[PDB]
């Protein structure tokens, strides 16, 4: 697998609470149990 | 752990009482499964308490 | 699993109780004792936790500040009281350490002293001019935990300093209520005989007589009128 993510600065920014919750979900998924030695991720952004 | 205090956790939940304590502890385990710290401390517990 | 309790070398060495390697580390570099870990603690805390007298005496001889606190505000005195070591308390109090220092929950070292059921530590701490009537962030004294763990001698030596039993918790539960909840007859009769007011009501509006079961509040009231 190879992951291509373009313009990630949009999602990088109870309205904020759900955003923080999604971020916590991302942390839980990325820091969970998985093998990253194969799958590669690429992130594109602006500033 | 020695740093973990049972006093504040025997005090504050007596004021504000939530459900599924063991589940919250498991959530703290999910906070401690991030391999940032070997021994779980009061920080993860307090965080698990303030988050849910 | 097990392993190092901290990232710093001097802290793990202080926890392992190695005197020669620690002294060598200090002689090599004097800035190692001033370093801070992710837990925001120094070698002194782990040394007081280990229960080694020589190391902490050497550190206190070097003049390391005892007022240093971590992110949770734990003082070395709290750790010393929780460890149940008399000599460490003698050293800290001997260096003029503050007994009014408060942690995250604001619990005085007397609370942890009554929690581990240490008489000598409590006596020595209260001898340094400490206030038994001091309250934490939860507005509770050490008498609460003392009556909760069922310690008669602890409450007794706490009453040797003539500590007030009229302290009211933010919940409204007096130490007498905790004494009745623990179903301790001796502690209840003693506290009542010491002049403790049973007319204090909590947020639940429950008299101490209704708290105790088996007609204990009856003989408590008998001790009140008697």
């Amino acid at each position: 697998c190879i992951i291509f993510m373009d313009e990630i600065d949009a999602i990088g920014g109870s309205a904020d609470r759900e955003i923080q919750r999604t971020l916590m979900e991302l942390l839980n998924q990325m820091d969970g149990f998985d093998t990253l030695h194969r799958v590669k991720m690429i992130m594109a952004t602006n500033r | 752990s020695e740093e973990v205090d049972l006093e504040d956790y025997v005090a504050r939940p007596d004021k504000i009482s939530g459900a599924d304590i063991n589940s919250i502890c498991q959530e703290s385990g999910m906070l401690a499964v991030r391999e940032n710290r070997y021994i779980v401390l009061a920080k993860d517990f307090e965080k698990a308490y303030k988050t849910v | 699993m097990e392993g190092c309790v901290s990232n710093l070398m001097v802290c793990n060495l202080a926890y392992s109780g190695k005197l020669e390697e620690l002294k060598e580390s200090i002689l090599a570099d004097k800035s190692l004792a001033t370093r801070t870990d992710q837990d925001s603690r120094t070698a002194l805390h782990w040394a007081c936790s280990a229960g080694h007298t020589e190391i902490v005496e050497f550190l206190l001889q070097l003049g390391v500040p005892v007022n240093d606190k971590d992110d949770a505000g734990w003082s070395p005195l709290h750790i010393a009281a929780s460890a149940g070591r008399d000599e460490i308390v003698k050293a800290l109090l001997g260096k003029g350490a503050q007994v009014n220092a408060v942690n995250q929950n604001g619990c005085t070292p007397l609370h942890y002293a009554a929690s581990k059921n240490r008489h000598e530590i409590a006596v020595m701490l209260l001898e340094g001019g400490a206030n038994p009537d001091a309250k934490d962030h939860y507005e509770a004294t050490a008498m609460h935990r003392a009556a909760a763990k069922g310690n008669l001698k602890m409450i007794h030596i706490l009453l040797y300093y003539k500590a007030s039993t009229n302290i009211q918790d933010t919940e409204g539960n007096t130490p007498l209520h905790l004494a009745c909840d623990e179903e301790r007859v001796e502690e209840a009769k003693l506290l009542v005989s010491q002049g403790a007011s049973i007319y204090i009501e909590n947020k639940e509006e429950k008299t101490p007589l209704q708290v105790a079961k088996g007609g204990l509040g009856l003989i408590l009231k008998r001790m009140v009128e008697g």
